[PDB]
């Protein structure tokens, strides 16, 4: 169930959209979720 | 007297002026009924709607 | 999207936030429509620039009490300007007062270049060149001004009553319409006739005085004066009181 | 704001006295006696004019 | 007990320090540059406002 | 289309795109006259 | 002070109505003389800043 | 205590006296709405869709 090599993160997991959805404000405009922006930082580092 | 039936009440009523007030505080401000309604996108429960 | 009711317009519910088929009667999604929200019952050196811009613009704004919706006017015509890139050269504060003179002749309250050189440190010269700039890379056009624009401003500055304000304005738009002052500036059309409005009633105020709130040399209210006093009675009100009678008017 | 048309708890009418009861109290009548004149004997109906403001006057001192 | 009077000199006490502050950080560079400085400029009104 | 001028009392016709103003008094405060609609009370 | 620029005053029923802050303005005298080590001096006041 | 009905800090009150204005109120509820124009690709303005 465990091993400590699993504790290093190698592979990040992504939460569904349902755990951070995209929310509308000032309406059409999605308003990603606190998530996302993270999410996407990962993303770009990680292509770098 | 008694209103429905007219008789005499047995014990005499101490009865006068006294200044009332009305709260701000009416029923319908406050009653508030819930069944089956807008639950939240995110976390799936009721909210109000 | 009803099973039975293939591309049928689902009706919004807000009892329980939820799309039924508007002729089947079937819950289409159990709670989706989120009924609450839905219905209202380490700087970029370029945001940097925009930032002590939109300081500036707030800052002249102040100076001569000018509403916020002008400022967010100006602030958009800054962005466009600024994103558009036709103004590099040109230092931010410049296009920030032009955007300023701008945004208020859109607004329907115009302030005159030297109101808007007052509040900036840019010279009158250097807004107006910044101005034509502006126009033409926005690709906009500012309706003509009129005398009666700065009526409002003058008078209540100058602290003249209103009926003197009406026959000011009255005499500036028959002047101008009877072309006694062809080719005058509209500012110094409005400060002669402020001046021919004034001396006829109780409040009267020297041509030193209507030059500083309009911005206009006495000379030049003497100037267009001397060219509407000929017709004084003509445009006056007709239901104008003349605490001095017009063929009394100062003559100069 | 303005006198109640009835007397609440049984109804008589005293709508039609303030004016009456103000002027019987310009002409020095105590208050006890301007109630009698107009013939409010029920303490209730007495309650009425008694306790009564007037903020109908005051409020026509504002240009509608 | 800190009244309207005491609370709102504080704040004034304040919101002075910084236009003051404010006017010498303008009318310094415009001095840097060696050019005379226009006060009404300097001094910035949304401050205090 | 009628609004009432808050100061002067003067009923004038307004469209929606132009700016809200007194024709003649100049008061930026307007009031929406009553509506023509009869809606019935009981006097209850 | 309207869109116009032109100032009223403002009574406080209008401050209620159109949302706007009950403030009255604030103006200061200021002297400013200047020394140009030329052994002159030039005093000059700005009246109600 | 006449019929119960005003046990444990309740009242009975008169259905005539509220008949007669007994108490009655008005409730006045205000809501303000403003347009903003600000953003050049978004606006907003008063008008019955
Ligand atoms: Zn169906
Ligand atoms: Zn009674
Ligand atoms: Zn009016």
């Amino acid at each position: 169930y465990a091993r400590p090599e699993w504790m290093i993160v190698t592979v990040l997991p992504v939460p569904p959209l349902s755990v951070r959805p995209a929310v509308v404000m000032q309406g059409s405009a999605r308003n990603q979720d606190d998530l996302t922006h993270k999410l996407a930082d990962i993303v770009k580092i990680n292509n770098q | 007297y008694n209103g429905f039936t007219g008789r005499k009440i047995t014990s005499q009523i101490f009865i006068g002026p006294t200044y009332y007030q009305r709260l701000k505080h009416m029923v319908d401000d406050k009653i508030h009924s819930r069944a089956r309604g807008p639950i939240q996108i995110l976390n799936r429960q009721p909210m109000e709607g | 999207t009803c099973p039975n009711h293939p591309d049928a317009i689902l009706v919004e519910d807000y009892r329980a936030g939820d799309m039924i088929c508007p002729e089947c009667g079937l819950v289409v999604g159990d709670r989706v429509i989120d009924v609450g929200s839905e219905w209202r019952t380490t700087m970029s050196s370029s945001d940097r620039a925009m930032m002590n811009a939109f300081k500036e613009i707030t800052t002249m704004a102040d100076r001569i009490n000018l509403p916020r919706n002008i400022v967010d006017r100006t602030n958009n015509l800054f962005k466009q300007v600024y994103e558009q890139k036709s103004l590099k050269g040109r230092a931010n504060d410049a296009i920030a007062s032009a955007c300023l003179y701008i945004a208020c002749r859109q607004e329907g309250v115009p302030r005159t270049f030297k109101e808007i050189c007052a509040v900036s440190r840019i010279s009158k010269k250097e807004i107006g060149r910044c101005f034509k700039l502006i126009l033409k890379a926005l690709e906009t056009s500012v309706d003509l001004i009129t005398t009666g624009d700065f009526m409002s401003r003058f008078c209540s500055n100058l602290c003249l009553p209103k009926q003197v304000q009406m026959a000011a304005t009255h005499i500036a738009r028959k002047a101008v319409e009877l072309d006694l002052v062809p080719g005058r500036s509209p500012i110094s059309v409005a400060a002669a006739a402020i001046y021919m409005a004034s001396q006829a009633s109780a409040e009267k105020r020297t041509q030193k005085e209507i030059g500083d709130i309009a911005g206009v040399a006495d000379v030049t209210i003497r100037q267009s004066y001397r060219l509407i006093y000929p017709r004084a009675p003509d445009l006056f009100p007709t239901d104008f009181k003349f605490d001095t009678p017009v063929d009394k008017l100062p003559q100069l | 704001m303005i006198i109640p048309v009835r007397c609440f708890t049984c109804g008589k009418i005293v709508g039609n006295k303030w004016e009456a009861y103000l002027g019987l109290l310009q002409a020095e009548y105590t208050e006890g006696d301007a109630l009698d004149a107009l013939g409010l004997k029920r303490y209730c109906c007495r309650r009425m004019l008694l306790a009564h403001v007037d903020l109908i006057e005051k409020l026509l001192n504002y240009a509608p | 007990l800190d009244l309207a009077g005491p609370l709102l000199a504080f704040l004034f006490r304040g919101m002075f320090k910084n236009l003051l502050k404010e006017v010498r950080i303008y009318a310094q560079k415009f001095i840097d540059r060696g050019k005379d400085f226009n006060l009404e400029l300097a001094i910035k009104t949304r401050i205090i406002s | 289309m009628i609004y009432i001028c808050g100061e002067c009392h003067t009923e004038n016709e307004i469209k929606s795109r132009d700016p809200i103003r007194c024709r003649e008094c100049g008061y930026r405060i307007m009031y929406k006259k009553r509506t023509k609609r009869l809606v019935v009370f009981d006097a209850r | 002070w309207e869109r116009d620029g032109a100032p009223s005053p403002m009574m406080p029923n209008e401050a209620r109505l159109r949302n706007l802050t009950y403030s009255a303005p604030l103006y200061v005298d200021i002297t400013k003389t200047v020394i140009k080590e030329g052994e002159e001096q030039l005093q000059t006041q700005h009246q109600k800043t | 205590s006449y019929t119960g009905y005003n046990q444990e800090d309740s009242v009975i009150m008169n259905r005539s006296a509220v008949d007669r204005g007994f108490f009655r109120s008005v409730f006045y509820r205000s809501y303000k709405e403003q347009e903003s124009k600000k953003g050049f690709d978004q606006e907003e303005v008063f008008e019955k869709p």
